[PDB]
């Protein structure tokens, strides 16, 4: 019916606009980016900082934390996705590897273990690289549009990703051939996320209007007439049941991935919505807007 | 054998105390949902101090209704009464504390404005000033026996109007600290006037708080001037000075700084619209540490200011950056300013989706050629895109001509058709209040203003800053750190409930 | 196993 | 899977008149301020005329604004380009653009390339 979930807790470290966030694998443990060119580590329970990297560009579009919890990825518009090792002997976080060989923003980098972790770049392709070697290990190409996000399966054995193409395509991790081509959407697509089953992807456009396409294949549409304003972030529930999409009515929109109606609205951000995450047991929701704010919902 | 003998002071005693309750009552619930919060809680407490002097109100008009016809036999209770200065201290309490706060707040928007302080230093002087105003409305009230009832003088029990030793009292605060408080505050606001035009409304909104100021606390210091000057002044007309004048900004403070601004719209808009213990002492200290180094973090980041570059491939947008590398990344500093003007080009000519990025930045820099018509058309549609954005709608566009030698020796040469790329040329008249520039041809201007014109006309149908610049000269920096300065006055002026 | 729609 | 065709052609002598007709498929035709492209033989991309979402707001490039308009045929949901006296020099292909975002007028149609929302066009030859 309804879900009035409010902000339980509130995360004033940040002192810029919050671009991207990334749940850890334990459900804790913020990391969070700025455009102070500051990467903050969080303690979601005590509301701590525990690490503050300060990145090397201040305009960071994306950050991502490793399911390890030992490495921390940086991206923008620098074509790097830098990885930085936490655990470090000489109890002092200093950078580790650096991997540059994108002429596009690397709009999302999430990784699949310690070694080797995918990119989507802005010059409309996408890469799996080995930390290891420091070689792009596997390219991707074959959409006509800025890549904009990807997604990674449970597995890792797919990965999705959503350009400026109005579509959205999957890649092998290993042979990198685009299976499935899904093209339904209206405008350019700045948001993706799988289905907690792995076998779906909801996707949201700047067309004001989310699609979640299930790979039998459009498959199902949340819009209203009400709504004229696009998507930033999509994320999904622990069952998946759930999902919220941070619109740029300056407040996120939590949808019904099955019924496509008004479950409710998360109110209380100043700006765009930039990043959604949800844990792993689904315990929290944590919201990273603009106002520098990392709002927890539960 | 009334305290308020008049039919007219009991009613407005009762409508003003229930304006000034309900106006602060309005102002708790909704300035939460309302930039800065060190502004946000000096409004709450200025609230305080102005709903503290409603209660003042109701409690006098409760005692006046206890005592209807019957107070002539208990006036001199009242007198003696604890009641009468208990009262008399909270009054003086809620308008010291109110003119203090409003000192305080005003003075952070001058020292925010003039000249372009943390959570803690909030606290210490907001509980510094409500603390003076406890010690002030109390000092007559410890000291009972040398202040022979200060406050209880008149029967209002505000002792605005006997010897020497309360007198010297009342001159000191009202006549002593409340006129140099007018002072701080005209002169507050004339500096923020006289800075922002060296718009419109800005300068209606300072007249109206001034206004009210001066309607307030003006006829006090009148008053108190006349009862200085030996000029005999019955105690009933210090009576309606009471009533009527002095809860001016009880009743209007909450509707000035909170009612009548532009986020209140916007709040009332967005409403419509929804309508061990080791491990726990390392980490203490750990945050300690992270939030000194955050604290050092904010004053840098908030000390430099973004400045984003934009233009066409053949436009000079990587010459101005090669032109202030000798004054994509380039950090410089001007007036002890630091600056970062970046260039971001080396991507795909594609940008709707990366330029969502730089909504922070002080201004976007749109450099572009003014010789090639084929690419001034294409800035004309770059600019309007830029114009129309929801999230450049909030960026000042500094508007930058490059090339204008090309363009003067391309007209001069008069080999390329200007009608033909753009035929309202042969039906347009230089401006009035164009620069008088000797030395070049009336064709130079006429299309220089022209180009000038279907930028501004797209840009009128954030501010845009037009200008003409060519890779000759360098002072382009202190132009744009000129723009950098207005941008950063009317933001400012954003935060503070004015713009 | 959905703490988010249900406590 | 957003379609643009264009339709109407043919070599036209200098002076002449003929009619440029974008089919907009998969999407809704209204929401999108919409443009005329050409790409001239040597050169780059340029769109040469605008028209709102209403048809309120038109505007034109020098070489179009004299010479041939624009309108929308939102029933049909399409776009008429009514080609009359065209000067012989451009001789083009004429692409069809849809703004990226709806209930908005900001527009970067110009890309050189990897654009989706152009369709293949006509040669226009006068």
């Amino acid at each position: 019916g309804r879900i009035q979930m409010r902000t339980r807790r509130t995360l004033r470290g940040h002192l810029a606009k919050i671009y991207a966030m990334h749940w850890g694998t334990d459900s804790r443990l913020l990391v969070s980016a700025s455009q102070d060119g500051k990467l903050i580590i969080w303690d979601s329970y005590t509301t701590n900082k525990v690490h503050a990297i300060p990145l090397r560009s201040s305009w960071v579009m994306t950050c991502a934390y490793a399911p390890s919890g030992n490495y921390v990825a940086c991206g923008g518009l620098d074509n790097i996705c830098s990885i930085y090792n936490l655990k470090t002997r000489e109890g002092n976080v200093r950078v580790s590897r650096e991997l540059a060989g994108h002429t596009g923003y690397l709009s999302c980098c999430r990784f699949l273990d310690d070694n080797q972790i995918v990119t989507s770049s802005g010059d409309t392709t996408c890469a799996l690289w080995d930390i290891e070697t420091g070689q792009q290990t596997t390219t991707f190409t074959g959409h006509t549009g800025d890549v904009m996000s990807l997604s990674l399966a449970p597995d890792t054995r797919l990965f999705v990703s959503g350009a400026c193409d109005a579509s959205a395509k999957l890649w092998d991790v290993r042979e990198g051939m685009c299976r499935q081509t899904f093209t339904g959407h209206e405008s350019d697509i700045n948001a993706i996320c799988f289905f907690p089953n792995g076998n779906a992807f909801a996707t949201g456009s700047d067309d004001a209007t989310c699609r979640l396409f299930d790979l039998r294949a459009e498959l199902m549409t949340y819009s209203h007439d009400n709504i004229i304003c696009g998507i930033t972030s999509v994320s999904f529930s622990k069952s998946g049941r759930l999902l919220l999409a941070g619109y740029d009515d300056f407040n996120c929109n939590v949808w019904d991935a099955l019924k496509a109606d008004r479950a409710g609205v998360l109110a209380g951000h100043d700006n765009r919505v930039s990043c959604l995450g949800v844990t792993d047991d689904g315990m929290a929701v944590a919201t990273g807007s603009w106002d520098s704010f990392l709002k927890i919902w539960n | 054998e009334n305290l308020l003998a008049s039919i007219i002071q009991r009613v407005f005693v009762w409508v003003v105390s229930a304006v000034t309750c309900f106006g602060n009552i309005f102002v708790i619930c909704m300035r939460p949902y309302i930039e800065n919060k060190l502004y946000a809680m000096s409004i709450i407490s200025l609230c305080c101090a102005d709903c503290l002097m409603g209660i003042y109100l109701f409690v006098i008009g409760g005692f006046d209704l206890k005592f209807r016809g019957e107070y002539n036999k208990h006036a001199q209770l009242w007198m003696e009464s604890t009641h009468c200065q208990l009262v008399g201290s909270l009054a003086i309490l809620s308008t010291e504390v109110s003119v203090l706060l409003l000192t305080f707040l005003t003075l952070e928007k001058y020292i925010c404005i003039v000249y372009p302080p943390g959570k803690c230093r909030t606290i210490t002087v907001l509980i510094l000033i409500w603390i003076t105003g406890f010690i002030v409305a109390f000092i007559p009230l410890s000291n009972k026996e040398f202040f022979k009832n200060y406050y209880g003088t008149n029967g209002v029990c505000f002792p605005l109007h006997e010897s020497i030793g309360a007198q010297i009292y009342s001159v000191a605060i009202f006549l002593g600290i409340n006129l140099a408080a007018f002072i701080i505050i005209v002169f507050s606001y004339g500096s923020m006037f006289y800075s922002v035009h060296q718009e419109m409304i800005l300068a209606k909104r300072f007249f109206f708080i001034v206004f009210t100021d001066a309607l307030c606390w003006i006829p006090i210091f009148v008053v108190k001037f006349l009862s200085l000057l030996q000029v005999e002044i019955p105690g009933t007309i210090t009576s309606w000075v009471v009533i009527f004048i002095l809860p001016i900004n009880s009743a209007l403070n909450p509707i000035l700084y909170t009612l009548t601004t532009r986020p209140f719209k916007e709040m009332i808009h967005r409403f419509w619209y929804n309508y061990q213990r080791n491990e726990e002492k390392a980490q203490r200290e750990a945050n300690k540490k992270i939030e000194k180094q955050l604290q050092k973090d904010k004053q840098v980041y908030r000390a430099t200011h973004r400045l984003l570059l934009l233009g066409a491939d053949n436009s000079g947008k990587s010459t101005i950056v090669k032109q202030m590398r000798i004054y994509f990344e380039t950090k410089f500093q001007v007036d002890k300013v630091n600056f970062h003007m970046f260039d971001v080009g080396g991507q795909r000519d594609e940008r709707r989706k990366w330029i969502q990025c730089f909504n922070d930045v002080t201004a976007i820099i749109f450099v572009v050629d003014s010789s090639d018509y084929n690419r001034l058309q294409e800035a004309l549609n770059l600019f309007k895109s830029i114009w129309n954005n929801r999230w450049l709608r909030t960026i000042s566009v500094i508007l930058f001509l490059n090339k204008q030698d090309l363009l003067a020796e391309k007209v001069l040469a008069g080999k390329s058709k200007i009608e033909d790329y753009f035929p309202e040329f042969a039906r347009y008249t230089t401006p009035e209040d164009a620069t008088p520039e000797p030395g070049e041809d009336p064709r130079v201007t006429r299309a220089k203003y022209f180009i000038r014109d279907e930028f501004l006309r797209i840009s009128t149908a954030h501010y845009c800053y037009p200008h003409f610049t060519c890779a000759v000269d360098t002072e382009n920096a202190r132009r744009i750190f000129n723009d950098c300065r207005d941008i950063i006055q009317r933001m400012h002026l954003r935060q503070y409930e004015l713009l | 196993e959905d703490p988010l729609l249900t406590p | 899977q957003v379609q643009l065709q264009e339709s109407g052609g043919g070599l036209v002598q200098p002076g002449g008149s003929l009619r440029l007709s974008c089919a907009a498929s998969g999407f809704t035709f209204s929401n999108y301020k919409m443009n005329w492209v050409r790409q001239a033989p040597g050169k780059g991309l340029e769109w040469v005329s605008d028209i709102s979402q209403s048809g309120a707001s038109i505007s034109y490039t020098g070489s179009v604004k004299g010479r041939f308009t624009i309108s929308r045929d939102n029933a049909k949901n399409t776009l008429y380009l009514q080609m009359n006296s065209l000067k012989p020099e451009d001789t083009a292909v004429y692409y069809c653009a849809r703004c990226p975002a709806p209930f908005t007028r900001d527009c970067f149609d110009v890309t050189s390339t990897t654009y989706a929302y152009r369709g293949q066009g006509t040669q226009v030859t006068v």
